[PDB]
């Protein structure tokens, strides 16, 4: 939640050559996540990828997240 | 901060609903002292390190503390 | 909660509709002056 | 039933001429505190 | 002048606003104390500049034994 929420880490890990989940826990709106995911995508190299952590206990996070 | 958290789960937050507000009044002054010393969320109504309540603070004292 | 919304203020005692302090005179002065002071004896006050 | 009465009320600033500057300044503080507490109580009891 | 009884009730209403980052303090001891105390506990480690004495030792840091 606090650690892999920062796009700047998710980027640095992915650039290093390793897999990382961007944390949904740190985002409340689909708008504010989109802003983050866009921040990741700008900082990573072409053809790199990352993933997303959504908590099943937070049914608010799921009805925007999915 | 977390050791305070732990003590409250044992002392305050495990109590049934009818028993809670009596318990909080009994140890009011203790709780306020702990929150101010030890926790990430301090007790709002303290002016120059002296405990109070919202109802015993001036409108200026409140805006200074915000 | 007033009809969903969270409200903290005065409220007409009969309709429970929110009233501002600036609007008290307009809404209620007339009624306060008719039902205060020396006036015709109101029977409901003195057991009919 | 033949029941006259008179009272004279003198302005309270005539009291404070009879006491020392230390005593007055002590009293002033003590009242200024009370008046705040009383206001706290008044408005709480009014709305509840 | 101490806070008018109504303006305390207004203050505590703005503390319960959900369109607002949960407020970095406990403004009352009532039934809602477990929420006020726990609500929004994980960001402070990342940002000590905005905690009372810039003090780790207030904070929650999640970690495995």
């Amino acid at each position: 939640t606090p650690c892999t929420v920062s796009p700047d880490f998710v980027a640095a890990t992915t650039n290093a050559g390793y897999t990382i989940e961007l944390a949904g826990g740190g985002y409340f709106s689909a708008a504010g996540m989109t802003a983050a995911i866009d921040s990741v995508v700008s900082q990573i190299e072409k053809g790199s990828t990352f993933g997303i952590n959504l908590i099943y206990v937070n049914p608010f996070m799921l009805q925007w997240g999915i | 901060g977390v050791m305070l958290w732990k003590e409250f789960d044992e002392t305050i937050f495990n109590l049934p609903k009818n028993k809670l507000v009596p318990t909080l009044e009994a140890k009011r002054d203790y709780i306020i002292s702990r929150l101010n010393a030890d926790f990430q969320k301090p007790w709002f109504a303290t002016v120059n390190g002296q405990a109070r309540d919202l109802a015993t603070m001036t409108y200026e004292e409140v805006a200074k503390r915000l | 909660n007033l009809k969903g919304r969270p409200y903290t203020g005065w409220v007409d005692s009969k309709t429970k509709e929110p009233v501002d302090d600036k609007d008290v005179k307009a809404k209620y002065e007339t009624s306060i002056l008719e039902h205060s002071g020396i006036r015709l004896i109101e029977p409901e006050l003195f057991n009919g | 039933g033949q029941k006259g009465g008179q009272a004279i009320v003198v302005h309270p600033d005539y009291l404070y001429g009879a006491i020392t500057e230390d005593r007055y300044n002590e009293y002033v503080a003590k009242v200024s505190a009370r008046e705040k507490s009383a206001y706290k109580f008044f408005h709480n009891g009014m709305i509840y | 002048q101490f806070l008018n009884a109504q303006d305390i009730d207004h203050f505590l209403s703005m503390c319960q606003n959900p369109m607002q980052k949960p407020v970095p303090f406990v403004p009352v001891l009532d039934r809602r104390f477990e929420i006020f105390f726990k609500k929004d506990s994980l960001w402070q480690s990342e940002h000590l500049e905005a905690v009372v004495d810039q003090d780790v030792q207030r904070t929650c840091i999640l970690h495995g034994p």
